[PDB]
């Protein structure tokens, strides 16, 4: 998919499944595949020192005659990634309920035990995990399409913060162009 | 679920011949703390409990030959079985300490084969 | 008109502005000075144990007779609830369930949630006992049914007497809810600790039972997903207890 | 109902053995009984998953380590130091509060 | 490394302090046939790695040209070459000692990936020459300040 | 809270870099190793291209450094006592 | 002056007016705004984790050399703090550590009681690393010894070192008290959270240690009891967390 | 602890003959909630794995015959064998529910005697 | 016993001495093997001039029941040891009961003929004795033991000064750490 659209959109189909997964990523900007080329995520790259909040927001674009519940959660640091909804829904969730609101503005805190954090630098289960469970389905009218679409957007905060520029990992050519 | 798969399943062998087997895992089964891999060896004699070969997938135990040493790393293994003897013909288990469901592999029977 | 509720540090629940039950007419509260009989203070938990714990999603299909949970043993494993359950010996505590469906404009159907506080439950075989493995399991739901049980130490699970003996549209009687698809989404009663004593064992008593029995059946055309799901949220409310010891049971 | 396969172990080091329940790991926990063929049987531990609680023998205190997880379902017993006294056929059960109910087969451990 | 300084800094748990780094360059022609004759003056690259940054794998490497690793030309014959690095550390001191461990999970090393990095100096010269060797010697004078 | 200057315009694009490395001869041959020539461009370094492609319209004064350090060629006829080399940089 | 302390609804250790060890100078505080890095709010919980975890009582016998405990380690198992090391990611808190023995009057010895921040150890054999099963026990004390140790991945547990590789007279430097049996009995020291950063993980990291050496070591005649008691009374102080989750280690 | 007496250790019994066995508890395993005892037996064929005979000490299992039954009560149970078979040749242990630590008794060996 | 415990006990027998010696050392910190290893004489080695009191404090750590006298005697820098009791006791002594205080505070005056002192420089007879002598015993009702022990502590005063900063003698490794 990464060659085509079909990297950006989240497939939320639409019958009987009711206790699976979404999706869910690993919350470390600018050093997740997820993450590290997006406008957050190129920008971190050239510095060696990030800290501060990450704004996620999920749109549901499905048809106005759809409606269903998801299950957003969101672990802490030093956590384990929820195995299945009930454990999700113990920790940290919100329930964007998809027929009364399009997007769920979801903040992720800044936690540490020092100021900053290296970028390059990778601490497994040591960042967070923001995964996403179905609640209820998603229940369509005769004539409505079953199948949906979620878009993520992923930005910074009023007290985000970079130090220690640097060169950035992308760029991998060295001789000058001709 | 991690899935452990054993290849040969079975193979007949005679005396003094060096024999391996592998054991592959459906997910590299080393994690980056330590640098140790989650991985035992188990030998289930004929008609009998099974008992430790290798732990930490390098180690050996107590009254235990070199003919039974632990090689490999990340997702994919072998036990080493360098001058077999009378005493190796049974079957093998591996098995992970990784994932919590702790399976075991498939099992190799290492067979005896006679005049 | 979409506004949240966050009950302690973990929960985010999204609700619309709707009606409520305030279970007889009072509020859940904390034990006054003339109330009690027992020899010390109750020093309640209201730090960790006030936050919505949302139950698994029981699936309402076209062939579904109604379903029942027993109180306090719904909560048995749900968090620090239950472990309060374990280190203690009384407790007393109100309850602000919560219930709601998510169907669509072509779906119908009409469901009764009623809280009953001492619904004691008879057996399916005459001179014979019910035991405590039929009456409620611990955070699932159990299954009313169409036609007679017939069991040697199960409970009489016959929707139209109630698993009680009663008439089923009498049960209007206990605060109650109707959740018409056609009008109404959810359902949200707020039950106090209804007792003959100030505080109980929550072990081997059963405080209420939160039913929910389908009155008019669930419809639906051919495109519709066969089923709405229900889901039910409890809150507890000003619970104290007394006793600290060890698990002694479970 | 599984226990594991026959193992050679060496004296002095440790075994580890497992045990597949195809029941959920609820309400009962894990019993482990040690068998001496020439005394009788002899409980080791329990593990009650239900409650989470982690129990041995005295005897087992400082000998025995019982650990369940919840995804594997499959419950474990580590023994250590091991001497000639600990060669024995171990087995694991389970019990619902209502009986010991059954045990099944287990590798004889055989220290050598 | 130097047991010297290492005894004064070890009187103490937790130290702050910045960098005073001070380089002592004096190079030499080496022997053998093809002399260096007419040589005309010996420039040097002293390039300060930050912690995590592009490290030299060897001589003519893009990490030299890197404009992250901060860099001093220096040609010789005039006052030595002169750095101050502040306090470089996530955390809010340097720790002569750490009771623990790398990874949260008590594994690894008992205490030597703490966050006590205060990078790489590396040296090079920066002339092309063909004809002769000029081999130089560095003195390293470390100096904390504040 | 922390301070925003590190990643300012000028603290971003005001580094110092090397953009050209050429090497000059001294005496005859052909007419074009005598002299060195570079036509101010910042497209020819990749690095630095990124930089300011984040950015259509930019303003800003240079400020040129130039590292010359000279050799002896090998060979014949050698330089022998070489007085001082003197280097014009015209712009 | 023989005046009780009460810490929660538990404890209760009696203790007659002496002398105390104030930390370098402070005393344990809550963290205030410009100290702390994280993301988010502390929520300390300070209604559960104040009171006396009273460990068990060691024996100064006559050939004995000394004892060491590792905090936050010594805590593990010890309630409601060792759930909070699990259940939590950083940790942040100050001890009050409470010394006292049982002797006559007729008995004769000093103990020097020292809490040492970061008291990285040694191993017994050069060119080798410690194990972490060789620092500390979870709840048991660790023993120096009057010879030298010569295992491969212990601790050189030789008394006069201290483990560190220092003169055992000069651990005077860090918070210290003195118990001599011929005037003193007990000792108490208030230790503050000492780190480079303002909240740090407790699993991996050894935030002190508790030493406790004999100088002048036990005698008695013949008809006295061949051993004085010490025990340990630990108390947490301000004790703030952050990172809820679940148990990922242990 | 709560120790679990057997007796007869063993007994050599023929073919048609009434046995039985006591197992007398150092600790009445009858609690006053249920009035249930908590006494189990259990039969060990020769080199086979244990089964269940008795739970509650009062009701049966499937796959087993009247001449297994529990009985008694208090302290002092005992297994009434009605009319004997050749399955009952094996090693009978009882066991309480009650003390945590689960000890098992001494062990009744119920043994064959042939012409 | 500088291998042992045994070197920081000074043993205090029981029974008829009534004339002979506790301890006693030449007063030099930094210098004498005594006071060359603690702190005072640890900081002392890093500088070459010195200059105050030295606190010293001697705790008698034995049992309640246990009663005794020791004559504490200090000589002047140019004077000679004390041989007896008697020749102590005309010097400058205290008298420490131990049965009614356990510790004797004893500060050491600053005699020299110039400002600073020579840290490493060695002047015999010219630093000062401290010794100890019995003067009753060690009186122990029955069921008290009859041997005891001393501790001694020493530190600086308020009117102490270094100068000259130089490298400590006990540091003899030269080479680099690998």
């Amino acid at each position: 998919n990464i060659n085509s659209m079909e990297a950006y959109r989240i497939p939320v189909t639409g019958g009987d499944q009711l206790h699976t997964q979404v999706f869910g990523f690993q919350m470390q900007p600018g050093l997740n595949s997820v993450f590290k080329r997006t406008l957050l995520g190129e920008i971190l790259n050239y510095y060696a020192h990030w800290s501060g909040s990450v704004k996620l927001t999920f749109v549901f674009c499905g048809s106005a005659m759809a409606t269903g519940k998801f299950l957003l959660a969101y672990s802490p640091p030093g956590a384990s990634p929820p195995q299945n909804r009930k454990q999700a829904m113990l920790g940290t969730h919100v329930i964007w309920d998809v027929g009364l609101q399009s997007s769920c503005v979801l903040c992720i805190p800044w936690i540490s035990q020092t100021h900053y954090r290296l970028v390059q630098q990778d601490e497994y289960t040591s960042a967070g995990y923001v995964t996403c469970w179905y609640q209820t389905g998603l229940i369509v009218p005769p004539g409505a399409p079953p199948s949906c679409t979620i878009l993520c957007f992923a930005s910074a905060c009023n007290d985000f913060s970079v130090r220690n520029l640097r060169d950035t990992p992308f760029i991998e050519q060295t001789q000058l162009l001709q | 679920d991690i899935v452990m798969s054993q290849s040969p399943s079975s193979l007949a062998v005679s005396v003094w011949e060096k024999v391996t087997m592998s054991c592959k895992s459906s997910q590299s089964l080393l994690y980056s703390n330590t640098q140790k891999n989650y991985l035992a060896w188990y030998q289930q004699k004929p008609g009998q409990s099974p008992k430790l070969l290798i732990y930490w997938a390098s180690t050996r135990e107590s009254g235990v030959p070199d003919r039974f040493t632990g090689s490999g790393s990340g997702t994919d293994f072998t036990l080493t079985i360098s001058s077999v003897k009378a005493e190796d013909l049974a079957v093998y288990y591996c098995q992970q300490y990784y994932s919590y469901p702790l399976t075991f592999g498939a099992g190799t029977k290492l067979e005896l084969k006679r005049a | 008109r979409v506004r949240s509720i966050t009950l302690g540090n973990s929960t985010i629940t999204t609700q619309e502005c709707a009606n409520v039950v305030v279970g007889y007419g009072v509020w859940p509260s904390y034990l006054q000075d003339n109330e009690a009989t027992a020899e010390d203070q109750p020093t309640q938990p209201d730090v960790a144990t006030c936050r919505f714990y949302t139950l698994d999603s029981i699936q309402w299909q076209k062939e579904s007779d109604g379903w029942w949970w027993k109180f306090p043993e719904a909560l048995k494993n749900m968090g620090l609830f239950g472990q309060n359950m374990e280190y203690h010996y009384l407790g007393r505590s109100g309850y602000t369930i919560h219930v709601q469906c998510n169907a669509s404009k072509f779906h119908q159907g009409c469901l009764l949630v009623v809280c009953v506080p001492e619904a004691e439950m008879g057996c399916s075989d005459v001179e014979r006992e019910v035991v405590a493995a039929s009456l409620s399991s611990e955070d699932t739901a159990k299954s009313f049914s169409r036609t007679e049980s017939n069991g040697q130490h199960t409970v009489q699970t016959v929707v139209y007497n109630a698993g009680m003996g009663v008439g089923v549209g009498n049960l209007t009687i206990f605060p109650h809810q109707w959740i018409n698809l056609r009008t109404n989404n959810s359902a949200t009663i707020v039950m106090p600790y209804i007792n003959s004593v100030p505080m109980d064992n929550m072990f081997r008593h059963y405080n209420f039972t939160l039913m929910i029995i389908p009155f008019a059946k669930l419809e639906y055309t051919e495109q519709a997903s066969n089923y709405v799901p229900i889901t039910v949220t409890v809150a507890p409310m000003c619970a104290e207890y007394n006793g600290l010891r060890l698990a002694s049971h479970q | 109902l599984q226990q594991s396969g026959a193992e050679l172990a060496r004296p002095w080091a440790s075994v580890k053995i497992s045990c597949q329940a195809f029941y959920t790991f609820n309400s009962y926990g894990m019993q482990w009984v040690k068998q001496r063929p020439g005394q009788g049987l002899e409980w080791i531990g329990t593990i009650y998953p239900g409650n989470g609680q982690t129990s041995y023998n005295q005897r087992f205190k400082g000998k025995a380590t019982l650990t369940a997880d919840k995804s594997p379902s499959t419950a474990y017993m580590q023994l250590i130091s091991l001497t000639s006294e600990d060669s024995a056929g171990c087995f694991c059960a389970v019990v619902p509060t209502v009986d010991f109910d059954y045990w099944g087969q287990g590798t004889l451990v055989t220290v050598s | 490394q130097m047991v010297q300084l290492r005894r004064k800094f070890e009187l103490f748990t937790y130290l702050r302090f910045d960098m005073e780094i001070t380089f002592v360059i004096t190079s030499t022609q080496d022997p053998g046939t093809q002399l260096a004759q007419d040589m005309p003056v010996l420039t040097h690259q002293i390039m300060y790695i930050p912690p995590g940054g592009p490290v030299p794998n060897s001589a003519t490497d893009f990490a030299w040209q890197s404009s992250t690793n901060p860099s001093i030309f220096w040609t010789e014959g005039c006052a030595p070459a002169r750095m101050s690095v502040p306090f470089i550390s996530i955390g809010n001191a340097y720790s002569n000692f750490y009771d623990g461990w790398s990874h949260f999970t008590q594994e690894g090393v008992y205490g030597f990936n703490s966050l006590n990095n205060m990078g790489h100096i590396y040296v090079r010269h920066v002339n092309e020459q063909s004809l002769g060797v000029s081999t130089s010697t560095l003195r390293v004078y470390f100096k904390p300040k504040h | 809270y922390h301070s925003r200057t590190e990643s300012s315009i000028e603290n971003f694009l005001c580094r110092a870099a090397c953009v050209y490395i050429a090497t000059y001869k001294s005496a005859g041959g052909t007419p074009t190793e005598r002299y060195a020539s570079w036509r101010i461009n910042t497209r020819q370094m990749v690095q630095l291209r990124r930089k300011f492609e984040l950015f259509t319209y930019l303003r800003f004064d240079m400020e040129i450094t130039f590292v010359i350090t000279s050799t002896q060629d090998p060979g014949t006829q050698l330089a022998q006592d070489m007085p001082v080399l003197t280097h014009q940089i015209m712009y």
